[PDB]
């Protein structure tokens, strides 16, 4: 999307720096720990009862390494999100019925958990550029939906 | 939070929509399938097509519940509890959806009551509907 | 905007049927009527303390006419809203500092105007293709807020 | 509606954030103009460069009706009616915003706390910074 050379490079290098088991492991369990009407897609993972039994289910973590793994793939395609993420619309809307507005709060967790790993480094402009992908992803993954 | 003046608006405006009540909730839901078409997401179950008969029944339903909320507007949150309870708890609907459906309802509101959809009139009923929402949304954490 | 030709011809087909002048007033009356927040922009309008007041102002009745003589002219150029839009866009955002959100309020309450005025004609279809117009003309005026 | 462990989180949380509220508040500030820059609208008077004195300011009283807020955790209504007075009916800010500053102040605090910011403090943060959004416009209309 409308993505700056400066704004393209300050993703870029930071997600050099990210461990994807743990980050996409962390985000979609604080989505379902803070927005608990999320757990409704994922009843067959087992116990969500708790935080702590959410974070240590071994389903989420490797349900988060997926979803962070293909949005991985997309930052190499950010002037074509659509197209990349295209047949993952169509099954997020036709077999799952997954509401996007979803992916727009994935996409703020998202955010800040790369701000508790990042601390410092996680500047406003940093995270400016970060609010822009998430975003632009959300939008391409709602954009099949009929 | 209803003033006076609101709720003597919504008990004059849902006191003419009577009994097309049920009539009126599945065509704001036909409305809200086909100009929000996510909404649709949280019906994979029904079949959609115009005339179906789990939205002219679906609409019954939430037409007789915003009825009760009429009849009961001094006391909306317990009146409706148990409603609240069940999208919480069982359905986990986005509650962005609530806001969708509201706007829906008055269009169709205001398709059907020419004379009553005053502005004073309309204000009043989005007030309420905002406050319907608000409330089956209360548990949802 | 992504309109289908029926879609298109269903939109301007109605708004054949339409006075500007008087549905510009209505439309910007209940704005200010059911969102009273959005009263801050007109001060200097006078009364506005009631829906009356409100509905009867000769300067929000013309400013009405005003706002829909520019979204009728829109209407006419829907294959290029952002451009037909820009210098009006520039102007809410560094002159007059509009909150985009009143663009999709008020499209909202054009919506029921319209199903007001229209009754059943105003169909589940042709919302639809309304809702997608009030959309873009709403995206149009956002687009260069920077 | 908050419960007693929410209640307990954010006042362990808030705790932490001791006398580094002010320059927290100016943070999200500034990470919330430059995310979101429609919020700028709201502050066309506030010179809005990086470092200026009117966000420096802004951030601190922010800061401090929240320290208010977390110490009057079981009563906000009362305790925050003057400023959702003002929000109201003198400043008229769209209730959109609230959200947005929400977020910002969520990714300032997990960004400068992070032992602190689990996933249920996360959680009872988002939970606390949403009611007292809530009450700043409850009497907008
Ligand atoms: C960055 C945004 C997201 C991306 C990129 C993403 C991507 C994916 C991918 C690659 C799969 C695997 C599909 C396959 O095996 O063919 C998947 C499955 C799934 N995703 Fe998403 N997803 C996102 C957000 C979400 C969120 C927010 C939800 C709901 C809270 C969700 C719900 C699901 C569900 C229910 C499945 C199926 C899991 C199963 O097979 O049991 N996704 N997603
Ligand atoms: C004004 C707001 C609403 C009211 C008053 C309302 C009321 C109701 C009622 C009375 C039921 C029937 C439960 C039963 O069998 O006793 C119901 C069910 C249901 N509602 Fe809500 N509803 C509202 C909004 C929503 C919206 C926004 C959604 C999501 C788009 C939604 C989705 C559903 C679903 C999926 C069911 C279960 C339908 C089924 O499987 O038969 N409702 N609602
Ligand atoms: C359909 C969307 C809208 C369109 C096409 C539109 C168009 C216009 C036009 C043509 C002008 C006059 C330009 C000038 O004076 O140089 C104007 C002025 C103005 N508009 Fe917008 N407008 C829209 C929505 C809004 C709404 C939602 C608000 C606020 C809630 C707003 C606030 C204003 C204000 C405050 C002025 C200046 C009034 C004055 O002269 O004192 N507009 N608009
Ligand atoms: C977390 C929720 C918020 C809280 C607790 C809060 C608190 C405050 C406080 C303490 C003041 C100063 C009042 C005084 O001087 O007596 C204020 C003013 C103000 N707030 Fe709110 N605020 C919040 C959110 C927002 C929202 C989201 C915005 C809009 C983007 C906003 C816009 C303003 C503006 C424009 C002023 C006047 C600024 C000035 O001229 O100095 N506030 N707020």
């Amino acid at each position: 999307v409308h993505l700056t050379p400066e704004e393209k490079s300050a993703v870029t290098a930071l997600w050099g720096k990210v461990n994807v088991d743990e980050v996409g492991g962390e985000a979609l369990g604080r989505l379902l720990v803070v927005y608990p009407w999320t757990q409704r897609f994922f009843e067959s993972f087992g116990d969500l009862s708790t935080p702590d039994a959410v974070m240590g289910n071994p389903k989420v973590k490797a349900h988060g390494k997926k979803v962070l793994g293909a949005f991985s793939d997309g930052l190499a395609h950010l002037d074509n999100l659509k197209g990349t993420f295209a047949t993952l619309s169509e099954l997020h809307c036709d077999k799952l019925h997954v509401d996007p507005e979803n992916f727009r709060l994935l996409g703020n967790v998202l955010v800040c958990v790369l701000a508790h790993h990042f601390g410092k480094e996680f500047t406003p402009p940093v995270q400016a550029a970060y609010q822009k992908v998430v975003a632009g992803v959300a939008n391409a993954l709602a954009h099949k939906y009929h | 939070m209803l003033s006076p003046a609101d709720k003597t608006n919504v008990k004059a405006a849902w006191g003419k929509v009577g009994a097309h009540a049920g009539e009126y909730g599945a065509e704001a839901l036909e409305r809200m399938f086909l100009s929000f078409p996510t909404t649709k997401t949280a019906f994979p179950h029904f079949d959609l097509s115009h005339g179906s008969a789990q939205v002219k029944g679906h609409g019954k339903k939430v037409a007789d519940a915003l009825t009760n909320a009429v009849a009961h507007v001094d006391d909306m949150p317990n009146a409706l509890s148990a409603l609240s309870d069940l999208h919480a708890h069982k359905l986990r609907v986005d509650p962005v959806n609530f806001k969708l459906l509201s706007h829906c309802l008055l269009v169709t509101l205001a398709a059907h009551l020419p004379a009553e959809f005053t502005p004073a009139v309309h204000a009043s009923l989005d007030k309420f509907l905002a406050s319907v929402s608000t409330v089956l949304t209360s548990k949802y954490r």
